[PDB]
RNA sequence: UGAGUAACGCUUGGGAGUGAGAAUCUCCCAAACCGAUUGACUAAGGUUUCCUGGACCAGGGUCGUCCUUCCAGGGUUAGUCUGGACCUAAGCUGAGGCUGAAAAGCGUAGGCGAUGGACAACAGGUUAAUAUUCCUGUACUUACAGUUAGACUGAUGGAGUGACAAAGAAGGUUUUCCACCCCCAUAAUUGGAUUUGGGGAUAAAUCAUAAGGUGGUACAAUAGGCAAAUCCGUUGUGCAUAACAUUGAGUGAUGAUGUCGAGUGAAUGAGUGAUCAAGUAGCGAAGGUGGUAUUAAUCAUGCUUUCAAGAAAAGCUUCUAGGGUUAAUCUAGCUGUAACCAGUACCGAGAACGAACACACGUAGUCAAGGAGAGGAUCCUAAGGUUAGCGAGUGAACUAUAGCCAAGGAACUCUGCAAAUUAACCCCGUAAGUUAGCGAGAAGGGGUGCUUAUGUAAAAGUAAGCCGCAGUGAAGAACGAGGGGGGACUGUUUAACUAAAACACAACUCUAUGCCAAACCGUAAGGUGAUGUAUAUGGGGUGACACCUGCCCAGUGCUGGAAGGU
RNA sequence: AUGAGCAGGUUGAAGGUUGAGUAACAUCAACUGGAGGACCGAACCGACUCUCGUUGAAACGAUAGCGGAUGACUUGUGAUU
């Protein structure tokens, strides 16, 4: 069999978690699959624990996690997650989201999860 | 005379020769007139019905045919001048333009060593033995090269018309008429008396030495290839089968179309013409 | 001359936005046989007022009611559309 | 891959028109037996 | 039954909304591929598949509120575009006529037949769907009539032009491009910012000027051009560094107080709001200077060389014929009238065409961006376009595609099959053999990055310094040597198992053929050979080049032969 | 029969001009010239090899290599056997 498609590569990987917490830090709220929600949440709990600091430092290591959304841009999220979401959590040790499975899509039977900001 | 071609391209070896075309022609371009000047349609082998008739003819490049006049008695008694020896796509002769006294303009088969300027008559009295003169046969004195010879009176030129072709002449005969003519392949034959011929060696005698030297070179001539029989299949020709390098296998070799052809005569002895022939490159009659 | 190269009249979108601003531009079906002239002879004859160009329209027939029980096809319209000096605007129905 | 009808609307109506048909004894044989079978599409001509 | 099994035929995430129901529909933001193309214009073909609204019987390899599916309505505007009313090529038809049991075949005059020739329009705007077609602006062409002025008008016929090959290299002018300058927005909290980004346009037509290119110019005689000629052709004379005739890209002025233009940007109304409305209407600045040792387009149907010697007719000009003379016709100007028929939608193809399929296949031409690069190669993107019409998991055996593998390096196998090494540019060096052309990119080696200075129009290069394990740091680039068999070579061949030593090829030889030629298609007419003429044509065999080709005429074949026998 | 196409880069023949040379030829050197069934290599044409597929994506293809690529070349339209 050739010509076959693609397929889940790591760069493809890395780029499906860089969109997912981008939106998250911009919304705050990600209705993705369980197993997606399961691997962008590391990445996520990782950006908010570096960001806690604001140096100019951090903000070149995030800078290579996060993408324009539509409510931020890439320069305006960086203000929302240093000024807005980061300073909330500054004394919480780690566990600022949380992952919860809804029920099972009508066309794939997968489970959805629900990925929020723990307050 | 000839002209080496060196290709020096790392294709093969291949001593090609070609006519100079430079020190034989007054002018090397290409500039036929436009009056005399038909376009030939090429028939590619193939007859009326369209199926293929004589094999190995198709693939030419595009000819224009020039108005030849073998005939050369409509302006008689008139002097013509050459212009020009230019160069016959469609015949290995070089073709002069002349000019009559009255403007009018033709084209004639070249005689070989006349230059530019030089006088052409013809008419049906003794004129002058020169070359391109054209008179009746019974005129010319014995020995000399003639050529466009006349086959039916008041017709046109039909032998020796090839380049480096003429014929000799050989006396009369008792009966008044029929001229003695010996011609090439060592034939002779006995012309009209009011035959009319042109005297001279037709022009490009070193046509034989041209050597081709591709396959190209002979296929935008007009010639296809041509497939041995013994390479055929057992159908289509007599000489095909076999299993390997096969030899002809029959008492003798024949045709495509199954005759034997080897040495069998093939001419209609019952034809009005063969009274007028006294040897046939073999012997008598 | 007949004035039978005169069939119908034709109100859609693109007719009454030519049908405004100054020169008027009126769309009718024709005979498909008839020609230019004709429809320029049949308005002066019926009309009264020469128009100041002609255009034409041939609608190829195409398939209507596809996969009904019985399919059937189209019938062949010749559109003119005469367009009236500046100023003139005359109506299509009474006289 | 270069399939064998490469369709050409002046071909088909020059080779299997009506006009080409009604040429030949042959082609007014070959409408008439069309003609008694009572073919809608006599020839390639009422192609609509 | 196999069996709810194989398969579902190259492309991701999220937010908001509609809806009874959404991974699949709409919008937005990203993301990933194409970018000598999945981009744009059309020929052929397809024949409504095009636009709007609605629907989810059936079709869509899943789903579906959605579709190239179905329903209803609508959509294709020409004196100048593509073809007829114009002309011919191959070829077809073909009154008479020829040939043939019949049907019919051939063929003359005529008539068709583009893939060619001739012919007058460009720029912008507008609708959901059409636009050299509709609208605005500015033009041009052909007919008819009246009129003014001038002139003798001159074809169904003659002549000239139309009218032409392949390859190659120089110029002229515009360009591409480079430098400067003008205008617009921008001044940046992550360390430093004194900048960053974008635009700089105008056509057909009219008038004037045209770099140049092409070819000698007038006068006089003429018997040749189915009659005639003042035209053509021919022959003389004079002048011929030029004149004369024709053609000619570009330039300037009107066309343009116009249009387009980077950007700026609403109102009105829908809506709960945002948003739409729309980034729409409207507004809309600059709209230039110089160079070029770089670019492509035109002049150009120009020029040179070579042999394989390179369409016809219409049309245009001209000539008389023929018609006028108290006229007709033509030319130039003005006024007015008219300009017919068919096509014009959309796709133009990993979904509209040919392949039965929304199939990994195939299909003429035209436009071709930036960086590096010889390049339309290669990598990444621009204008633009798509989301490969089943998904979500897991990362067992096993399979396909890739990547890597320590030591050995063909020990593997029928065989180094496959895979691997080399690969671009520049600088050294390069053998045996030879038909002196080649072999040859032979073999074998070295350098490539960045900075400073010197070099140049730009370079290339040169000298010094610096970093890394590695510097055409990634992509795209030949593995080599030796001996032998066959074919000289370039080529062609069994569409879909055999590309080869087979076929062909230039060359050699034999044979037939004197022209109503031999040979060949048909039954014959007719035709090919050939509008050719033994330096030519057809057939058999061998297959560059070099040296050779020996003996047998008993049998067979072929040619010739006196008589004699049958 | 009538049209169209072959990005780009190399090798540098015949011939001609000049000079030396020859009693005059021959010959040699420089310059010009741009030929080749020439060379490398895209579009284009073809199909030599491995693997995959063999109830296929496909009643003959896909990826990776491969041969020709100014010519006995490729191709569009029309006619014809
Ligand atoms: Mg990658
Ligand atoms: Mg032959
Ligand atoms: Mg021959
Ligand atoms: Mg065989
Ligand atoms: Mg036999
Ligand atoms: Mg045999
Ligand atoms: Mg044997
Ligand atoms: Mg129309
Ligand atoms: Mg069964
Ligand atoms: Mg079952
Ligand atoms: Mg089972
Ligand atoms: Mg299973
Ligand atoms: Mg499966
Ligand atoms: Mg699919
Ligand atoms: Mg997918
Ligand atoms: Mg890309
Ligand atoms: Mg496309
Ligand atoms: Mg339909
Ligand atoms: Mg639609
Ligand atoms: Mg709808
Ligand atoms: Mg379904
Ligand atoms: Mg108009
Ligand atoms: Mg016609
Ligand atoms: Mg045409
Ligand atoms: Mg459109
Ligand atoms: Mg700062
Ligand atoms: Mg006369
Ligand atoms: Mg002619
Ligand atoms: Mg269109
Ligand atoms: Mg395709
Ligand atoms: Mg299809
Ligand atoms: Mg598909
Ligand atoms: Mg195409
Ligand atoms: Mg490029
Ligand atoms: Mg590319
Ligand atoms: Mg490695
Ligand atoms: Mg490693
Ligand atoms: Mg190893
Ligand atoms: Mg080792
Ligand atoms: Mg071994
Ligand atoms: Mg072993
Ligand atoms: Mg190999
Ligand atoms: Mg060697
Ligand atoms: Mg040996
Ligand atoms: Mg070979
Ligand atoms: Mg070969
Ligand atoms: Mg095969
Ligand atoms: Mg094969
Ligand atoms: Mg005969
Ligand atoms: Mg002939
Ligand atoms: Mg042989
Ligand atoms: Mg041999
Ligand atoms: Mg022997
Ligand atoms: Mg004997
Ligand atoms: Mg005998
Ligand atoms: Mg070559």
């Amino acid at each position: 069999s050739y010509i076959n498609k693609p397929g889940k590569t790591s760069a493809w990987r890395v780029m499906t978690v860089r969109q997912q917490v981008s939106a998250v830090l911009a919304y705050g709220k990600i209705e993705t699959t369980l197993k997606k929600a399961k691997n962008t949440q590391k990445r996520l709990d990782k950006l908010i624990t570096l960001a806690k600091v604001d140096n100019f430092n951090n903000r070149r290591q995030v800078k290579k996690w996060l993408l324009n959304t539509n409510l931020f841009d890439v320069d305006q999220l960086m203000d929302h997650l240093f000024s807005k979401v980061a300073p909330k959590y500054e004394k919480t040790p780690g566990g600022y989201s949380r992952v919860l499975k809804l029920g099972p899509r009508r066309g794939d039977a997968t489970e959805m999860a629900i990925l929020q900001l723990t307050d | 005379p000839i002209k080496k071609i060196i290709s020096r391209s790392n294709s093969g070896i291949h001593h090609s020769t070609v006519i100079d075309y430079k020190k034989l022609l007054t002018t090397n371009k290409n500039k036929p007139e436009k009056s005399l000047l038909v376009t030939l349609k090429k028939h590619g082998g193939r007859n009326n019905q369209g199926k293929i008739t004589v094999r190995h003819q198709g693939g030419r490049n595009k000819r224009k045919y020039r108005i030849i006049d073998f005939k050369r008695t409509h302006y008689d008694n008139i002097e013509a001048t050459v212009k020009s020896i230019e160069y016959d796509p469609n015949r290995s002769c070089f073709v002069s333009l002349i000019t009559y006294a009255n403007g009018a303009k033709s084209y004639i088969i070249s005689p070989d060593g006349i230059k530019v300027g030089d006088k052409i008559l013809a008419s049906e009295h003794p004129i002058d033995i020169k070359p391109g003169f054209s008179m009746p046969l019974a005129f010319i004195p014995e020995g000399t090269q003639v050529h466009n010879i006349e086959l039916h009176p008041k017709g046109g030129g039909q032998i020796a018309r090839s380049a480096g072709s003429y014929a000799r002449i050989l006396g009369q005969d008792e009966t008044g008429k029929y001229v003695i003519l010996q011609l090439l392949s060592g034939e002779t034959r006995k012309f009209l008396k009011e035959c009319r011929a042109t005297v001279g060696v037709v022009s490009n005698l070193d046509h034989n030495l041209v050597v081709i030297g591709k396959a190209g070179r002979n296929r935008h001539r007009g010639i296809r290839p041509t497939v041995r029989g013994s390479a055929m299949n057992p159908n289509d020709h007599p000489h095909g089968g076999g299993e390997g390098r096969s030899p002809v296998g029959r008492d003798a070799p024949r045709t495509p179309w199954g005759k034997r052809h080897m040495g069998v005569k093939t001419r209609n002895m019952k034809k009005a013409s063969t009274n007028l022939i006294i040897r046939n490159r073999k012997g008598e009659q | 001359d007949v004035t039978n190269v005169l069939l119908k009249p034709v109100l859609t979108e693109k007719v009454y936005f030519n049908q405004m601003g100054e020169t008027k531009k009126y769309v009718f079906v024709v005979n498909p046989k008839a020609s230019k002239t004709r429809v320029k002879l049949a308005f002066e004859l019926v009309y009264g007022i020469k128009p100041l160009k002609v255009n034409t329209l041939i609608r190829k027939p195409t398939t209507i009611r596809g996969g009904s029980r019985f399919p059937g096809l189209s019938k062949l319209e010749k559109l003119a559309v005469i367009t009236l000096p500046k100023g003139i605007a005359i109506s299509v129905t009474g006289e | 891959m270069k399939r064998t009808y490469q369709p050409s609307k002046l071909k088909r109506a020059k080779t299997h028109g009506f006009l080409a048909r009604m040429a030949t004894a042959s082609g007014r044989k070959v409408l008439k037996l069309r003609r008694k079978k009572q073919r809608a599409q006599l020839t390639v001509s009422s192609e609509r």
